[PDB]
């Protein structure tokens, strides 16, 4: 699956 | 979090690194997010936007 990280603030 | 992303919209490049525009899967165009590479999980979709540059 194509995913990635949510950058947080 | 991690997400699921629909595309990759755009790319820029600040301060000698590489950034791309994210659509999340199930939220709204609103909350596209300019995410540095390191985060990204998604290479098929990477490979996507680059060719549609062509």
């Amino acid at each position: 699956k194509q995913t990635a990280r949510k950058s947080t603030g | 979090g991690e997400y699921v992303v629909e595309k990759v919209l755009d790319r820029r490049v600040v301060k000698g690194k590489v950034e791309y525009l994210l659509k999340w899967k199930g939220f709204s165009d609103e909350d596209n997010t300019w995410e540095p590479e390191e985060n990204l999980d998604c290479p098929d979709l990477i490979a996507e936007f680059l060719q549609s540059q062509k």
